[PDB]
């Protein structure tokens, strides 16, 4: 895969979300995602839309994420009270999205949840966010690059044979 | 588009009560007017493909 | 009331803006529950901001459910509904295909 | 199959629901659903969570 910044800008949220499971130097988060909170606890968190356009000449695949919280108030500590929404919108698409929190496991200590879905954007198409809050952001859009071939296996490899 | 035999866009207005025993799709079918898309549709394609009309 | 099953075709319309969901089918959550013998689900709109096909960044979805004989389907809605008129029902035998040559009537 | 409970217990609400389409010693449900009512009519459900371990 090849990697392309998808251009989004943020004001008055916050931008640095992190969390004791995804570690890098201390807490971090996903490497191509943006985790977007309320700009303070418990805020407000604003009504935003952020697009992309598939410049390129081969399909883009869109990648972003849904954050079920454990508890109804940790997504209003993180994203603020009321109401929280998520519009995906494309010209093959055109889906909501809403949280759903609530205890869950503890897998990695976080019993939050966070859904990942992705979309194949047309060449010269648009993917629309419309969000207020519980929206993990792509930062980085995906392209395919050539052929391979996956396979699994649990034995070494040998460069020799 | 073959789906547009049901729900009747204006391309389709010939074929609403069609009836065939031989029924070919061409690429420049649209299924639709209004921009939105069917659900399950290939399931539903091949329906009306086999319905004789 | 026929012998064969029916074919019953519905809509929901996800607006561009929830303003413009209420300015048709007025303001709150709108739902669609079809229901049949058979066939128990349950539709919602979703208005978000889209890129602009044919100009309305609005869409229209169609979703279709088989209803057998004798039976009954119930739709219950309270607005971004796309209503049925009539149902359609199938005549026959027929071969499906996907070409992009002519059509000889001759051979 | 081998039916092993599941260790649920609830207050606050009803256990009971049944309904004429489940017959039995009259109105019943399902041997191995529970319908939870609220504890009254129109009385608040009180949000739960309930957790069972294979
Ligand atoms: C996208 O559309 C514009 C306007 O029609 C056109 O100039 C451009 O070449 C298109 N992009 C591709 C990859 O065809
Ligand atoms: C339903 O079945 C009964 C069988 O007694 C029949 O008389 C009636 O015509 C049927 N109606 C439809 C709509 O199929
Ligand atoms: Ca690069
Ligand atoms: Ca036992």
């Amino acid at each position: 895969i090849d990697k392309e910044a998808m251009g989004f800008t943020y004001s008055g949220i916050r931008t640095n979300g992190a969390t004791s499971a995804c570690r890098r130097s201390g807490s971090s988060f996903y490497a191509e995602m943006k985790w977007l909170l309320s700009n303070t606890d418990n805020a407000a968190f604003p009504q935003m839309t952020k697009s992309y356009k598939n410049t390129r000449k081969s399909p883009a695949l869109i990648v972003w994420g849904i954050h079920h919280s454990v508890s109804t108030a940790e997504q209003t500590k993180l994203y603020g009270s009321g109401n929280k929404l998520v519009t995906v919108g494309s010209s093959n698409y055109q889906q909501s999205f809403v949280p759903s929190p609530g205890a869950r496991p503890q897998v990695n200590g976080l019993s939050g949840r966070i859904d990942f879905h992705w979309l194949m954007l047309n060449p010269n198409d648009t993917v629309t966010f419309s969000f207020n809050g519980a929206f993990i952001a792509p930062d980085r859009a995906s392209f395919l690059r050539g052929k391979s071939m996956g396979i699994q296996s649990g034995v070494q490899v040998d460069a020799n044979c | 588009g073959l789906l547009g035999t049901i729900t009747g866009p204006p391309q389709c207005d010939q074929f609403l009560e069609f009836s065939a025993d031989l029924i070919i799709e061409r690429r420049e079918g649209s299924d639709v007017c209004y921009p939105g898309k069917f659900v399950n549709e290939e399931a539903l394609r091949q329906i009306l493909r086999e319905s004789g009309g």
